[PDB]
Parts: C-alpha cells; structure tokens; sequence
C-alpha cells in the first residue's frame, strides 16, 4: 500500500506540529509518548485523568531524586 | 506502531508538474543507466533483429550462460591443458573465449612434443623444455586467487606471445642430434 | 550495452559492434528505440577500440614471426620489432583504464556516459597523434637506422604525453642498436 | 491498545524505572483511571484555541501565538486525529512558564443547561 | 509489450521515439498551467491553430543542457540553423508559458554557440603551427575540469530537488568566463606569416592579465604559461646549445610582437650568437 | 504557475508581463481564475522585478562609454546585494 503510509507520514506531520507546540509550552512530553497518548485519546479518555497521570508520575521521579 | 513505522526515508524527489506534496514516482533513467536486466533483454532485441534479418537460421552461440568467475574457472583449467566443453585438442563471449583458448591449445602441443624422454643432445634438450613448462605451470595459480575476465586475457598476453614462438621453433622433417645442436647454435 | 562495450573495445567484437575494415567499429545503428544523445558518444567512442585493434594486430603480426633471421626492413629487422615492442608497453595504461571500468560497473550499473568519455578523454588524444608515426613506417617501407628519426621528428611535439610516450618507443628502440654496437666496436 | 497495558509504557517513560521495580504510582493510575472516564464539559477546539492564545500572551511572548495559528490550521488540514480537543487540553493542562482575576476567565460550557 | 513496457518504465522514450509524452499529473493550476492556458487562448477566439507544445517532463531538459554545455552535441532538443545551437519552440513542460521558457532556453544556446565553436575547433585538430597544440592542450584541461562539476550535477540528479534557478545560479561564474573565451579566441582568428597570427593571440592573453592585476586572473595565468612554454624552450635551446632551430622560423627576428620577452630580447640574441663562437672553437 | 512567477521576478518578461523600456513587466491581461484586483497586487511586485532587470543589463555593458577599475568595483557589489 501506498496511501496507506502518506496517511503516516501525515500522522508524523502533525506530531512536528505538535512537537513545536510543546517547547513553546515547555511540557516534558516527547513523540512517542505523545503518540501513546493519541491512541488514548482514540479509545477516549478524560486529559484531566491523564493530566492526573502524568502530574503524578513526573513529580514520582523529583521523589527519587 | 506508529513510531515503528514513522522511521523511513521520505520523498526527496520533487515535482515540478505536481507540486503539490509529490508521493514521488522516480524520473526515469536512461537506456545507459539501466542494466542487467535491460541489458539481457537489450542483447535479446538485437538478436532478435538479426534473426527477422536472416529468417531464423542465423543461430549465435552463448544466448545466456554462464557466469564470469566459474566462466573463469573454466578459463584457467583449460591453461593447463584440461579443455572445456567448447574446445577440444552474448555472443561475443565465444570470441573471447577462442583468443584465451588457443594459448591453452598451443600449450597442449608443446607437452604433447615432450612427452617422450634418438639423438642424446636431444634428450637433454627436451628435458631442458620442460624446466619452462614447469614455470609457465606455476605462474598460473600464483598469480590469481580469482580475477575478472578481462584481466585474464589481458594478463597473459604478455605470457603466450612466448610460449607462441616455441611453437614456431618446434614442430608441433626436422632436426635432431648434431643437426639440431648446429641449427640451434 | 555495459559489458558489451568493454568486451568490444578490448577487441572482441560482437554484432551490436560489427567490427569493419573502414568504419572500424560502428555500432548497429538501427535500433528503433536508440537516443541521439548516446549516438555521437558511441560513435566517439569506437575510434579508440579501432587504433588499439590495428595497433595490436600489426604487432603480433611484425613481432615474433620468425626466430629473427628478409632484405626489407619496412617488414622485418630488429629495429622494427623493437619498435612493436616498445609501442607494447605504451599501451598498458589503456589496459588499466578498461579494467577500472569493469570494476566501478560491477559495483554500480547505472553509471553514465560522460563519466566513461571522461576517463577516456587522455588517449582520445593520444591514439590519432601516434597512429602517423607506424603510418609512415609501413606505408614509404621505412628500413634501418631512419626508422630512429622518424620517431625523433615527432618527439619534438607540444604535448607532453605524447612527447615522453614516443620517448618511450625510441629508448626502446636504442637498446637493440645499442646492443650491437657494445661488440662491434 | 487497551488503556490498563497502555498506561504502564507511560511508566516507563515518564519515570525511568521499570513497572516491577515501582506499581504505587502505577496503582494511583490506575485508581483515577478506573474510577472517572468520562469529561463533565463539552468538547471544542475552537475554545481550547482561544485559550492557547490566552496562555501565549500570558507568557509574554506573541511571536509564538501566530506561530500556533498556523499550526493548528494545519491539524485541520490533516485530519487524522479521533479528538482534537481532548490532546489540546491536554498539552494545555500541563503548561509551563518560564517567565489579579481567574474568576472571569473563559470557561467551558457548563452542561448544567444541558441534557444528552 | 514484454520488452516495450520494460522500456517505456524504466526509461523515457516518448521524444526520439514516437509516443507522446506521458505524465500521471494530479491536476490544478499550480502545475497545470498549460491546459489553464489553452482555455484562456480558446477563450479569446484565435480560432486554435494548435502549435507545437509536446507537454515534457522538466529534469530530461535541463540534462539534455548539461550534457551541451559539457561540449557533446547532437541531442533532440535544440535546433541547429548553421552549426548554432538555438531555441527549440517544439516542446513545453507545463509551466513558463512557452514564452519564459523560450527566453531561458535561447540564452543556454547562446552560451552553447561558444561551446560548440571551441569543440569543432578542437575536432579539426585530430580530424605544424607550434602553438596551436599547446593552446588547446590547456583549453582541453579547462573542459577536463568543467565537465567534472557538471557531470557532479548529473550525478545528483541521478539520485531531484534541483531546478532550473539552482544550477544556473551555480554556474553564474563559469558561463562569464565563458564569455572571455569568446574574446581571446576571436584575435586567434582574425589573422599572413603563422608567427604574427601566434603573437597576435599570446599578447592578448599577456596583456589581459595585466587587464585584472579575484578568480578569473589565474585562469588566465595558467593559460598563459602553457602558451609561453614552447618560447620558453627555443629560447632556452638558442642559449645553451649555440643555435636556434624550428623548422621555418617560428620567431620574430631573422638571421605582432610580444612584449615579454622583449626588455631583455637584446641580451638574447648577443648571448645566442656568441655562444656559437664557443662552439665554432 | 508560480514555478513560472519566480522566474518572470528573476528577469523573463514572458506573456503575461509585457517588458517595456519606460516601466517593464506591463500586465492588463483579465484571466476569470484571477480576481480582477489581484492586477493591482501584482503590480506592485512588478516594480520589484523591472530593477532588477534593469541592473543587471547595467552590469553587461560597462566591463561615450564608461570604463575604469571603479566600474569594476560598484557593478562587483552590485552583485553580491
């Protein structure tokens, strides 16, 4: 197939995208995690319970330092 | 899944008749930088040619086989006098092979001529010979490990001019003895 | 097309190189799918391959044919095959070039012309300069001691490859001359 | 996938041990996960990108802000995302600052004037 | 069919072979520009009179040109009215509107004219002077090297992203060096005796480096010398050996002119003379 | 159609620009797939182009004529600017 992988190449496309949005929040996400979360978000899901997630898992590392 | 396939060269060719995000579909190179498969089938078409110029009966040896380095091989075994399945005591391959076959020929016919241990200056010149057929012997199988074909041809033209004029020395009706050894002096 | 050249150029002819007497090789010109732009290339080309033919057929024809020993020495004498001898080892880098060539097109077959026209460009010249010279032996039947000037009076060129390969060829032609002239005196 | 397997990759990337060296912070995931899984706002984009903006001059930068009017005209002109607005807010929620009133703010719609 | 599909793939064949051309395009003005244009000229009621437009692929034309400017001839493109290489008005691509394209295309010819005089001047040598050889021997290196780049080119494109405006930007200063060619070779053209017709070329390029005394001025240095070199050796053999020898008297005095060995040409001749008399002795 | 508009800019007149020795890069020419106020933009970015060409002929005839080694130096950073 063809189409089938400009279609992923699209996908990476707007991870780039994505990719400058997040230094220019300065979030700690990088692009594999972030498309982890887009297949969350493709079986549905709360962003306040991944925030929840997240804001509880990166603040478990600053606990082992 | 994603990320796994994320990972692979994209488009670098770009279109100047579809410009807008060219998939790619590679602007086709020419009829010279093109081969091996277009190469058989250039040599397929010309002979193709030549037989609806004849009608079908002109027949060209070599239409495909072998390879170049078991063709080699081959090549080398005859050198020594053990002839191939086309020599005995694309179609331009078969011309190679004849001006590299003739050598191992020639060579056949001078052992052929020393086989034999009158005439006692004779004797010790015949044994003589052989100390050169021993050295044209060893320098096949030192100098190659396996080469390309064409160095083949080219390597030992250098080394069957020589062995060439002995043969015209020889006779392979003709002296012997003191009638040689006069001669010969 | 590849090889063909090559097998063609060393001087195995093929049929997409019909090898001729007055257009040397000429390639088939026929093809109902040929480009004008290899054209003049190939025909550029096939000059090289018919110098080196005529230049390696003359010297295994005047080289080695007897066991030195007629009256002529247009066809015959030690100083003429010294000349073949030394025009022999001229033409060994034309050789090497060839079996670069194999080499690069084994390791990718989808080379260009005008890389092979580039290589090439160092005896485009040097083949027609040093073609006159053995012109003017065979044809006037040059004997003796003025075969060494007809060398020497081209040996005053501008071209410095030209002028140090003719160099060659007269060397090579004073160690025979020289030979002689070590007893005689 | 299916959300219990995909949430213990998170784990291991956010924080770098394994998932058998650390389940506490894997339990408390799975304790706010399991519990609520459904927003209690209406979903837009349009909104979440007027509030982009408002977090982008916030930060006083505006270059940046325009730079994200391009951007997110581009996750339309794509189209492969199941829900924009959940992975806006989602960035939005876990914003940074370098470097009054929040009882104004733009909100969501409160669905207390809305039945499904 | 088996072998004609294989060809028709792989490579080209639809300009020297007769099957118009070819091309899977999407659509939509952007690169459609041709057909747009031929509903605008529909539209103003010529009535058609279709012309000549072959609707080609881009990159085959700008390798058709490198391999012209490289210095070999004879290719598809390009008509040739008197041995001058001019514009084709055959062919179009989508865009440039055949009147852009005309332009571009006519000012590669007219560069292709100063190539295309120097590679006949170069086959009417081998197909004497005393310096035509060493003249072309250097303008033969020049070829030897500018060939290089462009086939470099030809090799990127064999593995794109390069347009038109890329490759003429980058050879922006080797087409205005070009250009002095055209000047150092017309006084090796405009003439009785063979040694004023050398010195009338080798003072052009003795005084066109004084002309620049950046990047041209060591091409014309290096061209320079290799045309002094076989002066530099009669002299040198008129000084050591005693006599002076060429065949039919390639020099200016007697026993249009240059100025280089001229301030210490009267030290020569009272050297070259005397040193006879050592040898008569 | 812009691949053929960035190199009408690099100096090419063509059709739909008509040179000229008082003002170049003349278009009245109305195309239904153009607004007809988009003329007006591009007017404008004509009087870019015009100098452009208009300099670079500048450049080909000089190195009663002007000569000298200054005219060898203002038409050399005429290039690189």
């Amino acid at each position: 197939a063809a189409a089938a992988a400009a279609n992923l190449n699209a996908v990476r496309e707007t991870m780039d995208v994505l990719l400058e949005i997040s230094r220019i929040l300065n979030t700690g996400l990088d692009m594999e995690t972030l498309s982890i979360c887009v297949r969350l978000c493709e079986q549905g899901i709360n962003p306040e319970a991944l925030s929840s997630v997240i804001k509880e898992l990166r603040k478990a590392t600053e606990a082992l330092k | 899944l994603w990320e796994a396939a994320l990972t692979y060269e994209a488009s670098k060719r770009r279109c100047w008749e579809r410009v807008g995000c060219p998939p790619g579909h590679r602007e086709e190179p020419y009829l010279t930088e093109a081969g091996r498969d277009a190469f058989d089938k250039f040599c397929r078409l010309h002979q193709g040619e030549l037989q609806l110029l004849a009608g079908g009966v002109l027949q060209a040896p070599q239409p495909v086989l072998v390879k170049e380095c078991e063709l080699v091989k081959d090549v080398l075994n005859v050198l020594i006098g053990v002839v191939s399945a086309t020599f005995s005591l694309p179609e331009s391959i078969s011309s190679l092979l004849s001006e590299v076959a003739e050598y191992g020929t020639c060579y056949t016919r001078l052992s052929h001529f020393s086989l034999q241990p009158k005439g006692l200056v004779f004797q010790a010149f015949t044994s003589g010979l052989r100390r050169y057929l021993q050295y044209y012997r060893a320098c096949v199988l030192s100098t190659p490990p396996t080469l390309s074909l064409l160095t083949i041809g080219f390597l030992f033209k250098k080394l069957g001019r020589q062995l060439r004029y002995l043969a015209e020395l020889c006779g392979v009706a003709f002296p012997t003895g003191v009638k040689l050894l006069s001669y010969l002096y | 097309m590849i090889h063909e050249l090559l097998l063609a150029l060393s001087g195995y002819p093929g049929s997409i190189f019909t090898w001729n007497k007055r257009s040397g090789l000429q390639v088939s010109q026929d093809f109902p799918f040929l480009h004008p732009s290899e054209t003049s290339v190939l025909n550029r080309l096939c000059r090289l391959g018919t110098d080196y033919i005529r230049f390696t057929e003359f010297i295994e024809q005047y080289t080695g044919h007897v066991q030195q020993q007629q009256g002529q020495g247009g066809l015959h004498g030690i100083y003429l095959r010294a000349f073949c001898t030394g025009l022999d080892s001229v033409l060994q880098p034309y050789r090497q070039a060839l079996l670069d060539l194999e080499q690069e097109f084994l390791g990718d077959p989808h080379l260009s012309i005008s890389h092979v026209n580039y290589f090439l460009d160092q005896f485009q010249l040097l083949f027609p300069s040093v073609m006159v010279v053995v012109e003017q032996i065979k044809s006037q039947k040059i004997h003796g001691c003025q075969i060494l000037e007809t060398v020497y009076k081209h040996s005053c060129g501008g071209l410095p490859p030209v002028r140090s390969a003719l160099e060659k060829i007269l060397a090579v032609c004073h160690g025979v001359m020289y030979k002689q002239l070590s007893a005689w005196m | 996938k299916s959300p219990n397997v995909l949430l213990q990759n998170l784990c291991c990337r956010i924080l770098g041990r394994s998932e058998a060296d650390v389940a506490q912070q894997f339990q408390y995931a799975v304790r706010v996960i399991g519990s609520n899984f459904a927003p209690t706002v209406e979903r837009d984009e349009f909104l979440v990108a007027e509030k982009i903006k408002k977090e982008l001059i916030r930060q006083r930068r505006e270059a940046d802000a325009a730079l994200f009017s391009e951007l997110h005209r581009k996750l339309h002109s794509q189209g492969v995302l199941k829900n924009k607005w959940s992975i806006l807010y989602l960035l939005l929620s876990l914003s940074e600052d370098p470097r009054s009133y929040a009882t104004l703010f733009a909100q969501a719609l409160p669905r207390d004037a809305h039945s499904t | 069919p088996d072998d004609r599909s294989w060809l028709e793939h792989h490579v080209v064949h639809q300009y020297w072979t007769a099957r118009p051309s070819q091309f899977p395009h999407s659509l939509h003005l952007h690169s459609n520009l041709a057909a747009v244009w031929d509903q605008h000229l529909y539209s103003s009621d010529p009535l058609y009179v279709p012309d000549d437009r072959v609707l080609v692929t881009e990159t085959q034309v700008i390798r058709e040109t490198l391999w012209l400017l490289s210095g070999v001839k004879k290719l598809f493109i390009f008509q040739l009215i008197d041995g001058k290489v001019t514009v084709r008005n055959n062919i179009i691509v989508t865009h440039l509107t055949h009147s852009c394209l005309r332009s571009v295309l006519e000012q590669i010819a007219a560069y292709g004219q100063v190539v295309f005089r120097l590679q006949e001047f170069i086959d009417e040598v081998m197909g004497p002077f005393r310096t035509y050889q060493a003249f072309m021997w250097a303008l033969y290196k020049y070829f030897i090297s500018f060939k290089e780049e462009l086939a470099e080119i030809e090799k990127c494109i064999i593995n794109t992203t390069i347009t038109l405006a890329i490759v003429v930007d980058k050879l922006a200063p080797r087409l205005s060096q070009l250009k002095v060619l055209h000047k150092v070779f017309s006084t090796g053209v405009a003439e009785t005796r063979n040694v004023v017709r050398a010195s009338h070329l080798l003072n052009t390029l003795y005084k066109a480096i004084l002309e620049y005394d950046e990047q041209t001025v060591s091409l014309l240095f290096s061209l320079w010398v290799e045309t002094v070199r076989p002066y530099l050796q009669t002299v040198d053999e008129w000084i050591v050996h005693g006599h002076l020898w060429d065949g039919a008297r390639e020099f200016i005095i007697q026993r249009t002119m240059v100025s280089f060995l001229k301030p210490v040409l009267k030290q020569i001749i009272m050297a070259g003379k005397s040193m006879q008399l050592l040898k008569n002795l």
